[PDB]
RNA sequence: AUCGAGAGGA
């Protein structure tokens, strides 16, 4: 009766932006990234990759409400860096790792199939 | 005193016959007995039936 | 293991098959709201139920 | 619709 459609968790509603960027005014060099129609998968991988960056001072994410489909990622960097650069570099690093993993899994599957 | 209809509403039920409030039936009984008594005065009658 | 992060949960969890029943009391048969609907005849107050 | 009854819920 009040049930939301199942597709609402991954389909952007008309006029909805995938990602929004805001400045965190409490401290310098801090940004809040709001991502719509994403959940713990992307948030967790991005947060961990950001934590791998030595120029990142703070990296965290949360789902404000499980019944909504938004994640907020907060990134603080050193003044010589930018949270936007850190976010972009983290995504690039994750993509590179996934591509390498896919290639090596293909090789391993072929090896196992031949013998 | 006879309360108005809003105090004893008569409701048009599913059957077209109207439904009367309990107060209406009691008032009908009162009117019947009062009329019979008044009849027994305008023409004399035994004190037993009047009582 | 935690589903969101995949980390192990520090405490171990009691888990196993248990017979459960679904009771006839469902929220969609109870949810109710009103904004100026029908009223009673004798008194002009909102109806019941 | 009214009245009554019954079974239930917290």
């Amino acid at each position: 009766m009040n049930a939301p459609p199942a597709f609402e968790s991954f389909l952007l509603f008309e006029g909805e932006k995938k990602i929004t960027i805001n400045k965190d005014t409490k401290v310098p060099n801090a940004c809040l990234f709001t991502i719509n129609k994403e959940d713990h998968t992307l948030g967790n991988i991005i947060k961990s990759q950001l934590l791998k960056d030595p120029q990142v001072l703070f990296a965290g994410y949360k789902v404000p409400h499980p019944l909504e489909h938004k994640i907020i990622i907060r990134v603080q960097t050193t003044p010589d860096y930018s949270p936007q650069e850190a976010f972009t570099n983290a995504i690039t690093d994750l993509i590179s790792e996934l591509s390498l993993l896919e290639e090596r899994f293909r090789v391993a599957i072929k090896d196992k199939q031949e013998g | 005193p006879v309360p108005p209809l809003s105090v004893r509403p008569a409701v048009v039920m599913q059957g077209s016959a109207r439904n009367q409030d309990d107060l209406t039936h009691k008032l009908a009984d009162i009117v019947k007995i009062n009329n019979q008594l008044r009849r027994n005065e305008q023409n004399g009658a035994a004190a037993h039936v009047i009582a | 293991y935690n589903g969101f992060t995949g980390r192990k949960i520090t405490s171990q969890i009691f888990i196993g098959p248990t017979y459960y029943q679904r009771l006839k009391h469902m929220v969609d048969d109870k949810i109710h709201s009103r904004a100026r609907g029908p009223i009673q005849i004798l008194n002009r107050q909102p109806m019941e139920g």
